[PDB]
């Protein structure tokens, strides 16, 4: 078919929906790299 | 055996490597002109004062903070590295108000003198200017922030030099301004010297208002007792009476600061 | 070959354009998406470089650098810190609306374009940096890079290769100027959108003080393709130099203003007609095209009869490619005041961080202003010409000269109709 | 921040009173050297007019800003202090 | 105004903090970034905090500054340039008409007279029942379907002064209309037929080099 849209589901997209998926991907991150110090003011 | 040529003028000069364009230029007496570089500060590259041209190419760069590279030839009197001086204090002028008179900057101000070296000589502004609303930071560092002409310098110093992280920019565009956003004083041991190191009046001594112009002081290089570390300064006087007490550089001692105190 | 258009369905490369088919990961493998993604990673950073510089390509944000050579800039080895890539899905510029449609219809192409970009310049991870506004846009690719998470596809032993990758989507606030490759860093690194002074170059020193390439979306989506395709495949399309598709955005005064995808180098008026179905009220109703987003100055109609649509040929009109954005004002149009209504766009963008633009575009603006109403002499005009020369190649970034643009468009081309304006207002007063 | 007023050597005299004209309040003074301040290309140059004039001198030696090490990258350090906050 | 005096409504003691589930949201954004450069969530989180509240008060800035570790001023500096947080309070819906060329080509102003005609305000202002509050935009990047408006977080495009009636009449019932054109068409595509991608797209590994 190419008669209809396809891209309905951010219709129901809310406040939370796209910091709930970054949450969501949090587990499958790698561990981030380290600077040494905690901040430039340390 | 590190050090590499560069030309000033067509004036060959050695030079360690990273050195920047405006220092190349110093190393042979000359001085570019410059309203954000500071060279106790971060270099910052914001006013555009110093931009100047290298022979052979098309764009102008910022000398203040481009680092110079192996042959260049800096052309620090061509006719484009002119007509971008010309431009850039065009717009410095277009919005600051005409305070000299009763600004206390006037006399000694980069502005003023800049504009008079390396700018035109009269305005082809037709509009009105910016207006902006003055932020009290304390008893003894006078705000006229509509003279501000957004050098970064003060912020720059506060972070960096006192350790204080409460200047900033609000704002944005032709509107962004400079201050603590809320109201807050500056009250540091060191907050005196964003008076010296402002090139307009848009920062002054709350003490020193009114009473002086620079050309009638008289100056005596002296020493602080007000503690142990031996500052050097200035001590102006006028017709037998002192006036203000300023900074003079000792770079093994006060670089080129003085506490609250002192001041 | 000389003529350059008709781009066949087949050597499309955004086959979901308008959204008709399924985005997400079934859907994307379906049309080629992910599809020997392992044999592509593990035939280097090398190799994914040399087909991206074979196939021509250009940076589709703006600028137009070579895209290979551009990225070959990171293809050195380590010095202890990490190595990113940014994609620049900021979109800001006036009239360009195609990064969002590759984002939201075809979303699974610039993940893969991340990883095999990415690859190839030896980077750990990708920020896919989209403006606020484009909040349902950033949930799909972020449903899109949880599915190739899931899949394996990207993250750790991504496809299969050994090569970890994370891919992150930040998003802006709010700003045009985010767009600019070094204010995008600082505002990932939690500034103000503010651009660098270049040196440093991103490739040195970048987002977090890491070597960084910044790369627009469309550049970075088409480059699986151009891996699998092959270079060579790309460089036939489109002129010498200009080479490969690119999505035109055709708004403006056109009967039917859309995204579509084409050949470079296609006629402006083939472009307009084909696709857009015709300046409103007939092609002779045409008054003036800005063919690459307001940055770009305008070309009038006589110029818009023969021009080619690619980076050399609108250089030579005087103009640029820029974004491709095409928006077309017809003979109704007030000319003066839709220029004084994009000098009044960067007026609001301007980030203020330096003297020639903080000031300048702002002078611009009010002049602007008064020039529409006809309210200045005719002597302002060659002053405001001046004004904008003392802009352009004067400040930190390129959005000075993105505002002083415009202006000396309008001055070239319309002259006769500012003068025209000066006498009514004067003759009327 | 111009440096063109600190390229040549000067001399100056002790500094000695100064007090309030009681009719209209302006500083008096009887130093008839108050305002004599002398341009010299040379410290060295200096130094021989005092002595033939007969004057007793001291010499501060000049003080050079000295050179400093600029870098606009050290600005965005990765680990480094030197990172700004802000621009 | 970008300078803050305070208020009884805002200041420094306005109550703010984030819900736990906010707190557990924060934590996955600060994980995006670098360990020594946790500066680099203030936008995200900052933003977080507008969503929790409707807008920022300076408390709120205060809060960002305080987990963050990073100065206020950096904070403020943040909220004062980027144009999407609201340092005041907004309305329920808050209505941003585009008005750049290329929508304005497209009688964007039509659209404007209409919102301000319906709901009897003008642009900047907030309606007395704090509902709706209206004001201009620069290009939102839907161009090709102007004149257009986001209102929150989606973009209504194709308008005309009828339907965008229709949308706030559907928003003050409490109902939420579906985003998109209201032309007819559903996204890009020109009206009238697909010039483009009529046909079925090939599948995999078609035109796929040798070698690889
Ligand atoms: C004011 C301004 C706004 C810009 N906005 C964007 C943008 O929205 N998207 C983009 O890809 N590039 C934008 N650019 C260009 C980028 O700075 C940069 O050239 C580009 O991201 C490089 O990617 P590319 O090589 O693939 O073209 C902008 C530049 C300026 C000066
Ligand atoms: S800062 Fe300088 S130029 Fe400005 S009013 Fe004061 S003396 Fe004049
Ligand atoms: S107050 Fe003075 S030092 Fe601070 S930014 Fe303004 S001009 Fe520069
Ligand atoms: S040209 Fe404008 S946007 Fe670019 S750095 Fe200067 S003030 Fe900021
Ligand atoms: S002194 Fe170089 S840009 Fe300011
Ligand atoms: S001009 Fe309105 S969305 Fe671009
Ligand atoms: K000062």
């Amino acid at each position: 078919d190419n008669t209809t849209y396809k891209n309905l589901q951010h219709h129901d997209y809310s406040t939370y929906t796209f910091l709930d998926l970054n949450l969501d991907l949090s587990k499958f991150r790698m561990p981030q790299p380290s600077s040494g110090r905690e901040s430039p003011r340390h | 055996s590190n050090l590499i040529e560069v030309f000033v003028d067509g004036q060959s000069v050695m030079v360690e490597p990273g050195t920047t364009v405006l220092q190349a230029c110093e190393k042979v007496g000359m001085q570019i002109p410059r309203f954000c570089y500071h060279e106790r500060l971060s270099v910052a590259g914001n006013c555009r004062m110093c931009l100047v041209e290298i022979e052979k190419a098309p764009k102008v760069v910022a000398a203040c903070a481009m680092p110079v590279m192996k042959g260049w030839n800096i052309l620090t009197n061509s006719e484009k590295t002119k007509k971008a001086r010309e431009g850039v204090m065009e717009f410095l002028l277009a919005n600051h108000p005409l305070d000299c008179p009763i600004c206390d900057q006037g006399g000694e101000c980069d502005l003023q003198d800049q504009s008079m070296m390396f700018g035109s000589d009269r305005s082809r502004f037709l509009e009105g200017k910016r207006a902006v609303e003055d932020k009290n930071i304390g008893p003894l560092v006078k705000t006229i922030m509509t003279r501000c002409i957004q050098c970064t310098r003060c912020i720059r110093f506060a972070s960096e030099i006192a350790g204080v992280d409460d200047l900033g920019t609000t704002g944005r565009g032709n509107d962004m301004q400079v201050g603590t956003y809320i109201e807050k004083m500056f009250m540091s041991e060191l907050s005196g010297n964003i008076i010296d190191i402002c090139p307009v009046g848009a920062l002054t001594s709350k003490p020193y208002a009114f009473t002086a112009r620079p050309w009638e002081t008289r100056k005596t290089e002296s020493i602080d007792v007000m503690d142990a570390v031996g500052s050097n300064i200035v001590v102006s006087t006028r017709t037998g009476e002192v006036m203000r007490i300023l900074p003079r550089m000792h770079e093994d001692i006060n670089e080129e600061w003085i506490s609250d105190k002192t001041r | 070959k000389t003529s350059f258009g008709s781009l066949k369905d087949e050597d499309r490369i955004f086959t979901n354009l308008y959204g008709r088919h399924d985005w997400r990961l079934k859907g994307a493998q379906s049309r080629g998406d992910w599809y020997k993604t392992k044999e592509i990673l593990l035939k280097g950073p090398d190799w994914i470089l040399g087909e991206v510089k074979t196939s021509g390509l250009r940076g589709r944000g703006g600028a137009g650098f070579p895209t290979g050579l551009k990225w070959s800039f990171m293809n050195k080895p380590s010095d202890g810190r990490p190595k990113y890539l940014v994609v620049n899905a900021d979109e800001g510029e006036p009239g360009t609306c195609k990064d969002r449609e590759i984002i939201r219809h075809d979303p699974h192409k610039l993940v893969e374009g991340c990883l095999v970009g990415g690859r190839a310049m030896g980077a750990r991870a990708a920020y896919i940096y989209i403006r606020g506004e484009f909040y349902n846009e950033a949930s799909n690719l972020q449903v899109a890079i949880r599915e190739a998470y899931e899949a394996g596809l990207i993250g750790k032993n991504a496809c299969g290769s050994g090569y970890d990758f994370d891919v992150f989507v930040v998003r802006g606030a709010g700003a045009y100027i985010c767009g600019e490759e070094t204010a995008l860093i600082e505002s990932i690194e939690g500034k103000q959108g503010k651009p660098r002074l270049k040196p440093p170059f991103p490739a040195d020193v970048g987002v977090f003080g890491c070597p960084t390439t910044v790369a627009n979306v469309e550049t970075v989506a088409v480059s699986p393709t151009i891996c699998r395709r092959g270079g060579a495949w790309f460089a036939s399309f489109g002129r010498e130099r200009n080479s490969g598709t690119k999505l035109f955005n055709i708004s403006g005064h056109v009967n039917n203003p859309c995204t579509v995808e084409e050949e470079m180098s296609v006629p402006l008026k083939e472009l307009i007609e084909k696709h857009a179905g015709g300046v409103t009220g007939g092609w002779d109703n045409l008054l003036a095209v800005i063919p690459g987003g307001s940055s770009t100055p305008l070309i009038p109609k006589s110029v818009c009869e023969t021009v080619l649509m690619d980076f050399d040929a609108l250089i030579q009109a005087q103009t640029g490619l820029g974004t491709a954005a095409v928006i077309v004002m017809d003979r109704s149009t007030d000319i003066v005041k839709a220029i004084a209504r994009l000098i009044e766009f960067y007026k609001h963008e301007s980030c203020g961080q330096c003297t020639p633009c903080r000031e300048g575009v702002d002078w611009m603006n009010k002049v602007m202003a008064r020039f529409v109403r006809g309210d200045a002499r005719p002597a302002e005009i060659d002053s405001l010409w001046e004004i904008s020369k003392q802009i352009e190649g004067h400040t930190i970034c390129a959005l000075g000269d993105g505002a002083a643009w415009p202006v000396q468009g309008l001055i070239r081309h319309f002259r006769p109709e500012l003068e025209e304006r000066m006498q009514q207002f004067a003759q009327q007063h | 921040s111009g440096v063109n007023n600190t390229k040549k050597w000067k001399m100056e005299f002790d500094t000695r009173e100064r007090w309030e004209n009681p009719l209209m309040g302006w500083a008096s003074t009887a130093d008839p050297l108050s305002n004599l301040v002398l341009t010299f290309s040379t410290k060295e140059d200096a130094v021989a007019f005092a002595e033939k004039n007969g004057w007793s001198y001291d010499v501060e030696e000049r003080k050079v800003p000295k050179p400093k090490s600029k870098s606009y990258g050290a600005n965005f350090s990765w680990n480094k202090r030197t990172r700004v906050s802000t621009k | 105004l970008f300078v803050h005096r305070d208020t009884p409504e805002n200041n420094p003691e306005t109550p703010f903090d984030f819900t736990p589930e906010n707190y557990k949201r924060i934590e996955a954004i600060v994980k995006n970034y670098p360990e020594g450069h946790k500066a680099a969530a203030v936008l995200p989180v900052l933003d977080l905090a507008q969503r929790q509240n409707g807008w920022l008060p300076i408390s709120a800035m205060n809060k960002v500054a305080e987990i963050l570790q990073v100065p206020p001023m950096r904070v403020y500096e943040v909220a004062t340039f980027y144009t999407m947080y609201n340092r005041k309070p907004v309305g329920k819906y808050h209505i941003q008409v585009c008005t750049t060329t290329p929508c304005m080509l497209r009688n964007s102003d039509s659209i404007l007279e209409a919102i301000q005609k319906k709901l009897g305000i003008k642009v900047g202002e907030t309606t007395p029942d704090k509902l709706f509050t209206l004001i201009e935009v620069e290009c939102l990047g839907a161009c090709v379907n102007a004149p257009m408006v986001q209102i929150n977080d989606n973009y209504y495009e194709d308008l005309t002064p009828k339907d965008i009636e229709e949308i706030i009449d559907e928003l003050k019932a409490g109902k939420i209309p579906k985003p998109g054109p209201r032309s007819g068409r559903f996204s890009c595509e020109p009206a009238g037929g697909l010039t483009s991608l009529t046909e079925p797209p090939k599948g995999p590994g078609f035109g796929v080099q040798a070698g690889l």
